[PDB]
């Protein structure tokens, strides 16, 4: 990846806490029963990229990424890059960046 | 028009991805020879022998010559053919250009 001087900053999030009913009288002590919850909401992410798109006169046809698994059942392991049967995501096959050829 | 010594054009090879188009550009050299000492014959083949009756026909024959460019890999490479099918779902022609010069006998 990229080493960056400044990073993206680190966004932390907490659910501010209830306090439980007090006693009557003043306790000086700090409150320690709470009220249990939790929270959930949406989050959105927008990135910008730039890339590079080039033009190489080499004569015979470059290698690509293809997807070559024969078969699946969907019994089973369903699409390779798709739900399987139970439900789980699954990532059939690691891949890299470096497909195209260019001299030295 | 211009002398003997000067060139009368210069050779042009690229493809250069536009936009929703693109252009290609080729050269080559040919070579002409004289055909049938400049007559026209009369072809013809009777179904009598050979082949069979299905295989008769009559025509003529000429001196003149003619350039035949019409497939495809006259005008792409392996290369940018790869390069048009994989990202690209359709194709259609739009105009062209064809010039021959640097004649010489």
């Amino acid at each position: 990846g990229f080493g960056l001087k400044h990073p993206p900053p680190m966004i932390l999030i907490k659910n501010t806490p209830v306090p439980a009913d007090p006693p009557t009288t003043f306790n000086p002590m700090p409150q320690t029963s709470f009220i249990t919850e939790y929270s959930t909401g949406q989050v959105t992410v927008e990135m910008l990229w730039e890339v590079q798109k080039e033009s190489s006169k080499r004569w015979n046809p470059e290698v690509q990424f293809t997807s070559n698994f024969g078969t699946s059942d969907p019994a089973v392991d369903g699409i390779p890059f798709g739900i399987n049967n139970l439900g789980t995501y699954v990532e059939s096959r690691p891949i890299g960046t470096r497909y195209i050829s260019k001299h030295l | 028009a211009e002398g003997v010594g000067n060139s009368s054009g210069d050779w042009h090879c690229d493809t250069k991805w536009m936009g929703d188009h693109v252009i290609t550009k080729s050269t080559r050299t040919w070579v002409l020879p004289t055909y049938g000492n400049h007559l026209y014959g009369p072809i013809n083949f009777d179904g009598t022998t050979g082949s069979g009756a299905n295989a008769a026909y009559a025509g003529y024959k000429t001196p003149w010559g003619y350039f035949d460019f019409n497939r495809f890999h006259c005008h792409f490479s392996p290369r940018d053919w790869q390069r048009l099918i994989n990202n690209h779902t359709g194709i259609r022609p739009k105009g062209l250009k064809i010039k021959v010069f640097n004649v010489q006998v």
